[PDB]
């Protein structure tokens, strides 16, 4: 059972790091998405590159 | 910002693949969040044990 | 602990209709805001009504 | 759609609202699933017990 507490461990620093990674980094995809359908959400389009 | 010259020429795909990802932070998130929790309930009844 | 299933499952199908509301909802608002930045992402200061 | 005239001759302010809105979902169904998933790991214990 000290073993399992020690790999339950393991495994909850895995899932945190796990948990952090993701939502940091699709938090920051999300600003991204965010301000280009903010600022360019086919506003380019309207610029159409003439 | 992202990227450095990102086909911005045409990045619709781009934001629906962001989107997509987006669904993944919801998955994967709340994936992390019932997991870890059960697996800590897991290791109360260790401790118990 | 059947008392307690009981209980539980009135709390769980509490939850599980708040959320389906509340996701529906926003969801409908977030669209609606998708929408805005889609179709009038300021572009009505192109159509400014002229 | 929503509301019914509801400004629309400038309605800018109207996107920031639904941004919060927007926030203001992930709050209210992060939270709402996690609640109900908790107890259903719960129940799972109460099942096993």
């Amino acid at each position: 059972l000290r073993q399992r507490h020690t790999e339950l461990e393991r495994e909850v620093s895995r899932f945190e790091d796990q948990t952090q990674q993701q939502r940091q980094q699709y938090a920051q995809a999300k600003e991204s998405l965010t301000t280009l359908n903010r600022l360019i959400p086919q506003v380019t389009l309207l610029l159409d590159e003439t | 910002r992202q990227g450095r010259q990102y086909q911005a020429e045409d990045l619709e795909a781009l934001q629906n693949e962001l989107e997509a990802r987006q669904e993944a932070l919801s998955l994967s998130v709340n994936e992390g969040g019932e997991r870890r929790m059960e697996m800590r309930q897991e290791l109360e009844q260790l401790k118990q044990k």
